[PDB]
């Protein structure tokens, strides 16, 4: 253990699980569920068969308004789902009982396609799940109806779309969690670059767990981008632990004294529970009485202010039962409670700077678009370490249907298809279980 | 049990910013603006006629069990499904009693589901359709957070908050959705906040007198109270700044200890 | 009967099958107006702004014109232009053709009506598009609607630019006013409207023409950009939104990635471009861009016109700058529209695939593949061979293996309507070329050649493709000229044999059918011809915040 | 003596310090005669260019003018311009710094002048470098040097194409042709001549300015690589070579990779755009752009003519149009270059600086970043408050927040010389504006002065960076007004304060002092206030190819 | 310097950019340290480490160096083990000719 922190871990329905549990149990380099969720999440491809079965019938290959006349094929891809999952799975397949795994849903309308995590071993990056899928259900497909020659190139029009000619998937009917690498905004991004409706839809719109999901993989991110390294590492593991893992029932607690509350009354509720703990003391009084407060621990502050957003969101988006009001909730908690206190408020000021252009770009003709669209990549969002992402998720989860890009419209087919992943659907459950697990070997 | 202390300063701008903030402060009633009047210059919907729904109520929806979720009591509005409507001020800098990031803290704390916008220009608050009626009448029309001259109600062409003010002290309106009344000496719109005319007048009492206004403003000026004279205000806002700063840096007890 | 004789006659003194001619007696470049143009004007209007800095000398380097200089034959004109005329730098009309492309997004209306009607509860009907397609006109260009003293764009510099709308549902169309539509019945003929309709449902679109000067200024990647500003601008006045509120976000997010659709899209790594540039058109939409279909019932004619659009847009504009630069590419393009050469070798395979196979009759094979792109190569270099000024017109091989490989490749998709079996056509007549004459291109002409036959029918991810969905960025095409306007060209022979109206984008197809453009689509080697005479009429000059002459 | 007052008086009938005025007496837009320029422009295209659809309408929406439409009064000049004279659309002085800008590039010769003698055995001497100077002059303009029967680009649309040479080494320089030369000793005081010689070495550059024509066409990606062929065939010609062997590989490798320096890098994601476009400037290399240094020995005069650069280049032409369009951002910058506000507030600053610190003489700590800030702000808020004419003028709160928050970050570069300390200055600025007024700036005008000061002194991977460094491609800055242009200001305060000759690259520097170069760098405001009167000569014009008007 | 990052560090990274992101973090901080580095000075650190990064998405005149280019600079999806240069092979091998042809035949094949 590089540090002597300890977290009590309670679950989603504010049950005590275990306390004096080591805080590097939660961590992504040792939660033995965490790894388990990286490499998930890297070799799970979601297969639209319906998708491939009606662009080969109309020709509409390629991308968006187009359609290439005398150029289509009239073939019962879902009919034969079996055949072809089969014929997939012997491709992939490297030894019988490796971890290769397909699966089909909704009738065989939908395939769940989990690459041998060995390809993935001897790969620089995740795109070789994509492209070996993609591959394999070319071939399949060829195969069981004896495609002629002159027609395969239709074949992977309708399965990846526009590629090579565009470095991207445009209008294929496969589909990851992760963006492809030409579209990270930053070194090191790619497992930022998952939308907040993904989170939502994967989650079936279960708040606790879209919140520890989102802070799981953005903090994961961090670690990534070298932001979780040296003297920084603590500030997030503390974060990671308290905002995304409800660790000392710190969210729960702080909802459940503003029931019937405000962002203003939630402020206070974090500041007297900093006090209690002693991670904030008094430092002076000024002319008019008005009291100044220093961290005691700097790092422990700023994960209890991060605590204390995500029950803002809850509180003020909850009383609303709309999304849009999470703009506006994430940047006035941190500036009433920097004004209340003199500390300074989550991440420093980033997480209301990432609130400001959020507001802007999701009321203004200039960009962006509703909250369900935004990732921790976005140009707009990702100005927060990992800290801003999360509280997003808890708002779509409190939407009553308000939202025209909600998470039925963008997230159909990735929603269906990661939700049959356990520690997807139910993270905080499995986190929990795995930092049991880990927690006497550290 | 912890006492809220809501803002700094030792000048009455600082303590005009807290009474603001306050739950427990009782702001000033002033005037007696009709439901029926104020329903009229939003412009939104005509009184009395059944409030247009975005999704079905809450009851009909069978929603999955989420404790969290649940913990947490809807607005009246979002109960009953109504679709989400604003209003909008420009507030004048020559000592209007309400004034941007103000109204938006004060919001914060006072009020339940609340969207807030503030820029230099317009202070936008969008809420459910219903809810934001009962607000915007016993709280941001009635009380002392409104001035009939220096404040007006706009969702477009917002043009005025930094203008000089005309001859009777109204504030600049691109558009004129309100006029002054020279025979009463009272304020009268004209139009609705995104300007169609008006069947009916609707008279939203007389200007505040500008000692009135330079007791209860929550804007600092070199010609009212300057900034450079509230020290204790400078002392937070700079202690902030200095905070970011050295996390931002390195975020360890020893960086604070030594520089803070 | 050659179809090139004429043009032969036109630029060569001796019978075109003369094996001797006469060098060194012509004045150097004495002997052309256009050269003795250039030298004048460095003499008068450059001298005097450059300081003494020299420029433009004739005696540096090499002593052009030790031959006769020839002119040009624009193909199916009567126009016989210098070849100094047909550079893109010094044609206007090639330049506000790559202008007209450069400058177009399309837009679908029918999610932000939806957001108004579901999200704000105001209500869309034809009444309020009338009005909303007035305020875009005046907002589009650079004029004002919301906020006081606001500065605008002059209007003299921004004449050019429209916002236009075209719907499927025919029952909108007629309560749509004339001015802002873009009327599919009237424009196209009756079959090719009914093909387009079915293809794009009872779905409204706006198509936003941004002026000329913006492209010029910036670039692609500012036109989906500026349209969705505007667009934006245009709704919250015309259906008097709050300036500013949640609901307008989902216009932006609709205009910007979820219902645009541009001419191209964004390019990767060293070739690092923004949309609405050359390199991210694909052949199919370049065919589309393309109006010929809708004025000829020549198949032929409607392939050929596209490979001129190809020749232009990829070679001269695209490869001979924005990816090189200089003298460029003139003279590689123009082998591809000019002297009526490639219509002659069109047509003669055209001919022999009608009476042989008939059009669009015959499910492609390779043996018919192999067959047809025989006899055309065969053909196309016995023509080279009878004629020594044809062989001197098209001097450098590169000229001849395009022109050849290109009748190889329209004459396949003649008969199978499969542009792969017309790419793979491409490719045998390139190796057969090689073995006729024991030569091909320029030094590295054929990487995608030799590459071609194997990646023509490949399913490999990033081999596979149809050719409409390849373009600049397929990798073996991304580097060299002679290929790119001639894969165009064979992409439009498959679906000219098929009698399609469009072939890969409807929604491009209508359109670049607008009367209201400044290039007009639909006849392109006639108009190359009159910006070359310098007849040419061009958008985008600044001449109102210049000084006077 | 502020130094605003002589605008105001202009500008403003009434005493400065009235708070009560006039409105809705002004007859609307008919009170400006640029506005009735606009609508008899109108009419005119309407009826002869666009076939009657209508275009620019006044009466659709805002009824601009109720309020009086102002001029603005270039800073430190004697022009007062209307406000649509100073929109980049609309000012070809503008369109002019940018155009010469983005055809810029910088090719070291050394390289190539090895591969000539080590590898080919060929000598390199003044006089074969002179004869090459004049080998590229006619070939980088678009004229042939090897090939026969080669087309050219008319003379008279590249005039403004220079290839022109500079060196550190002394010797070389008084042996070579001063048609050609930029010369370092000539154009810089001595002192600043000294410090270029001392960075760059006994090395020799070559600076290509492509023709504004082709950056017009074309981008920013193309400029390069024209000026990488146009350098290969000038030495294939001048030395003699084989045309096209294997050393003429490592010349193409050396002008397009390894001694190349253009303006700007190329752009990822969504941003995604080639080298030269205005999002691939960083700050310090905008400061080496602006020539004022070169000029004048006033440190905040220096600084404040980076402030008008940036504004023009980052606000109006970057995020104003490569990033949004249509109406864009016009008063945004005009607000940092016009009416003399940001120059007294900057000069408050100097002046208190100077007395309680002294200049460049203090390490930065905390403490003094706080006190500088704090003092410039109060002052700059304390105008506003006393002048209700100016309150009027910078209307919108981003304006007013970019100017004090600028003369805040400037001040603190005076007293440091660090940009890093400035910028965290800037930062602090805005949040105690917003204390002061319960206001700043549009609605999402301060995400990166949130994420400010925690990012000002940051060593993580995507928040680090010496202010020179960051550019509109830093995370934080990538989207929004009132801030580029004013950082780029910052950026030169901390080199004026040391009395350094660059900011960045010296190479830049000395490529931006060239006397053939259109736009004036060394007086950015005058060559704007001619643009707007219409008295700018610009390049890039098409006259001479198109019918006579 | 040969700095090699723990495995488990990639395991649960989505690709390779890692080792260079943490190997000039773990720089930064020890050299601050080593030299008591004043706090307006880090970001000059960080310049003579990375580079022109974040303004360029690469290492523009940085002093940390991969076989493997940065992701940017990809010309296809799954290239990454392709873009190493032919030198860097060579050199690697010290020039031994069947050595050098196994190295690329193994990351060609590989990728
Ligand atoms: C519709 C928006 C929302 C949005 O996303 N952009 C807008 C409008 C947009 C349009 C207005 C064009 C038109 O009228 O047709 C343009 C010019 C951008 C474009 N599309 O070309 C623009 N704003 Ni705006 N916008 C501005 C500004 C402002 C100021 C105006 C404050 C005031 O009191 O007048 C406020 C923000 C604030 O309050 O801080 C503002 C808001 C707004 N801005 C509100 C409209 C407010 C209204 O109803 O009047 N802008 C400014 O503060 C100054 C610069 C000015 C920009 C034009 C220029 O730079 O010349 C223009 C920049
Ligand atoms: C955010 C982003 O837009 P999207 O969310 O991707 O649609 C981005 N625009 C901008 O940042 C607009 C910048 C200029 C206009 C605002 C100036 S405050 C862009 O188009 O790439
Ligand atoms: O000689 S090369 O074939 O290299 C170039 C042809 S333009
Ligand atoms: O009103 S907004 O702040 O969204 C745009 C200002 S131009
Ligand atoms: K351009
Ligand atoms: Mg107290």
């Amino acid at each position: 253990v590089k540090y002597e922190d300890k977290i009590s871990l309670y679950d989603a329905k504010g049950n005590l699980v275990e306390d004096g549990v080591p805080l590097e149990a939660i961590s992504p380099l040792y939660n033995p569920t965490i790894k388990a969720m990286v490499k998930n999440i890297k070799r799970t491809v979601a297969v639209n068969l319906a998708g491939i079965e009606n662009s080969l019938k109309t020709g509409a290959i390629g991308g968006k308004g187009c359609k290439v006349p005398g150029r289509t094929l009239d073939l019962p891809i879902v009919e034969n789902a079996e055949a072809i999952m089969d014929e997939v799975e012997k491709i992939l397949r490297i030894t019988p009982d490796d971890d290769t795994q397909l699966r089909a849903i909704n009738d065989g309308k939908q395939l769940v396609v989990q690459v041998p995590s060995k390809r993935l071993e001897v790969a620089a990056e995740y795109s070789v799940s994509m492209l070996n899928t993609a591959m394999a259900l070319k071939e399949a497909i060829i195969k069981t109806f004896d495609v002629d020659l002159f027609d395969g190139s239709t074949i992977h029009a309708a399965i990846v779309g526009r590629y090579p000619q565009v470095m991207d998937y445009m209008g294929g009917n496969i589909a990851s969690l992760l963006g492809a690498p030409s579209n990270m905004e930053g070194l090191g991004y790619a497992l930022r670059n998952i939308m907040v409706n993904h989170y939502v839809a994967t989650t079936k719109k279960n708040l606790m767990n879209a919140v520890a999901f989102a802070s799981i993989m953005e903090q994961t991110a961090m670690f990534e981008m070298g932001d979780a390294i040296g003297s920084f590492e603590r500030m997030h593991l503390l974060g990671l632990a308290y905002q995304g893992l409800n660790s000392d029932n710190l969210v729960i607690d702080l909802v459940k004294a503003n029931s019937k509350g405000t962002v203003g009354t939630v402020v206070a509720s974090v500041v007297e529970r900093a006090l209690e703990d002693k991670v904030i003391v008094e430092d002076k009084s000024l002319e008019s009485g008005f009291t100044m407060y220093k961290p005691a621990d700097v790092a422990k502050w700023n994960a209890y202010a991060a605590a204390g957003l995500v029950a803002a969101v809850i509180v003020n988006c909850g009383a609303a039962r709309a999304a849009q009001n999470v703009a506006s909730t994430i940047l006035y908690y941190n500036d009433i409670l920097e004004y209340e206190t003199g500390l300074p408020g989550t991440d420093f000021g980033r997480a209301e700077g990432t609130a400001v252009g959020f507001s802007f770009f999701s009321h203004s003709i200039y960009g962006g678009g509703g909250p369900g669209i935004f990732t921790g990549n976005h140009v707009v969002t990702r100005h927060s370490k990992g800290f801003a992402i999360p509280p997003v998720c808890a708002a779509m989860c409190a939407d009553a249907g308000t939202q025209m890009f909600s998470p039925e419209k963008t997230s159909a087919l990735v929603g269906a298809v990661y939700s049959a992943i356990d520690e997807f659907r139910e993270p905080l459950k499995y986190v929990i279980e795995g930092a049991l697990e880990v927690k006497d070997k550290i | 049990a912890y006492k809220p202390q809501f803002y700094p300063g030792a000048t009455k701008i600082a303590q005009n910013r807290r009474d603001h903030l306050n739950p427990d402060f009782e702001l000033e009633k002033l005037r007696e603006i009709p439901d029926e009047e104020l329903v009229k210059v939003m412009g939104h919907r005509q009184p009395g006629e059944d409030y247009k729904t975005v999704h079905p109520p809450l009851e009909e929806m069978d929603l999955p069990e989420d404790y969290v979720r649940d913990l947490v009591e809807p607005i009246s509005g979002a109960k009953e499904g109504h679709r989400i409507r604003y209003i909008q001020f420009a507030d004048s800098m020559y000592f209007a009693p309400a004034q941007p990031y103000d109204r938006a803290r004060m919001y914060m704390w006072r009020f339940r589901g609340v969207d807030t916008g503030s820029l230099s220009g317009r202070q936008v608050i969008e809420m459910r359709e219903s809810n934001l009626e009962e607000i915007s009448k016993n709280v941001l029309m009635d009380t002392s957070l409104f001035d009939p001259a220096r404040i007006g109600m706009r969702g477009a062409t917002v043009h005025g908050h930094s203008l000089r003010l005309d001859e009777n002290g109204l504030m600049f309106d691109a558009l004129q959705r309100y006029v002054y009344d020279e025979k009463t000496g009272h304020v009268v719109y004209v139009k609705d906040q995104v300007g169609r005319p008006l069947d009916e007048p609707v008279d939203v009492g007389e200007p505040l007198p500008e000692e009135k206004l330079r007791e209860i403003t929550t804007i600092y000026r070199k010609d009212g109270v300057p900034m450079r004279d509230d020290e204790e205000l400078l002392t937070v806002v700079k202690r902030i700044h200095r905070a970011r700063t050295l996390g931002g840096y390195m975020p360890v007890n020893e960086v604070f200890d030594k520089l803070l | 009967k050659k179809l090139f004789l004429k043009a032969l006659k036109e630029k060569f003194e001796e019978d075109p099958k003369e094996k001797y001619t006469k060098f060194y007696t012509f004045g150097g470049w004495q002997q052309s107006a256009r050269k003795r143009e250039f030298v004048e004007a460095n003499e008068k209007i450059v001298a005097e702004k450059r300081g003494g800095i020299p420029m433009y000398n004739p005696d540096i380097g090499v002593p052009l014109g030790q031959r006769k200089l020839m002119p040009y034959k624009l193909s199916g004109t009567d126009y016989i232009v210098e070849g100094d005329d047909l550079h893109f730098m010094n044609n206007a009309a090639i330049q506000q053709m790559w202008d007209d492309i450069r400058r177009t997004v399309i837009v679908g209306m029918d999610t932000g009506h939806a957001v108004l009607e579901k999200r704000l509860g105001v209500e869309v009907t034809p009444e309020t598009i009338n009005e909303y397609m007035a305020t875009i006109n005046h907002s589009l260009p650079g004029g004002a609607v919301v906020q006081e003293h606001m500065v605008e764009v002059h209007p003299s510099l921004a004449w050019d630019c429209y916002a236009k709308i075209f719907t499927g549902d025919d029952e909108l169309a007629d309560e749509l006013d004339k001015k802002y539509l873009i009327d599919i019945n009237k424009l196209f003929p009756e079959e090719q409207a009914e093909q387009l309709k079915a293809a794009i449902g009872k779905k409204t679109y706006q198509v936003s023409r941004v002026p000329t000067l913006v492209g010029r200024v910036c670039d692609g990647g500012t036109i989906a950009r500026w349209s969705a500003m505007q667009i934006g601008m245009s709704f919250i006045t015309a259906y008097k939104l709050c300036a500013g509120e949640a609901a307008i976000a989902d216009f932006s997010y609709a205009a910007k990635h979820a219902d645009v659709v541009g001419v191209g899209t964004a390019l990767p790594a060293r070739r690092s471009r923004g949309a609405n540039e050359p390199g991210g058109i694909p052949f199919g939409v370049l065919c589309d861009i393309v109006q010929t279909t809708r004025i000829s019932d020549d198949p032929v004619e409607q392939s050929l016109e596209v490979v001129a659009v190809g020749a232009m847009l990829y070679d001269q504009v695209w490869l001979g700058s924005y990816m090189s630069g200089g003298v460029g590419f003139t003279q590689y393009a123009t082998a591809a529209y000019t002297d009526d050469i490639l219509d002659d070798f069109a047509y003669y395979g055209y001919e022999y695939v009608e009476k042989k196979y008939g059009i669009n009759s015959t499910k492609p094979t390779m043996d018919v593949v192999e067959d047809i792109a025989t006899e055309v190569t065969l053909y196309s270099l016995e023509q080279y061979d009878e004629f020594p000024t044809l062989l001197e017109d098209h001097f450098g091989g590169s000229q001849r293996a395009a022109v050849a490989a290109a009748a190889s490749g329209i004459s396949v998709c003649m008969a199978t309507g499969n542009s792969n079996a017309g790419v793979n056509g491409w490719y045998l007549s390139q190796i057969m070329h090689k073995e006729y004459h024991s030569r091909l291109g320029f030094y590295g002409y054929d990487l995608q050649d030799q590459c071609g036959a194997s990646n023509s029918l490949s399913i490999r991810n990033d081999e596979a493709s149809p050719l409409e969905l390849r373009g600049p960025n397929y990798p073996n095409y991304a580097m060299n000229v002679g290929h790119q306007g001639e894969y165009a060209g064979i992409t439009q022979a498959a679906h000219s044999a098929r009698k399609d109206a469009f072939a890969m984008n409807p929604l491009i197809k209508i359109a670049f059918a607008d009367p209201s453009l400044v290039f007009d689509f639909a006849r392109p080697r006639k108009e190359c011809a009159r910006g070359a005479l310098r007849e040419f009429e061009a958008a985008g000059e600044r001449d109102v915040i210049l000084p006077a002459k």
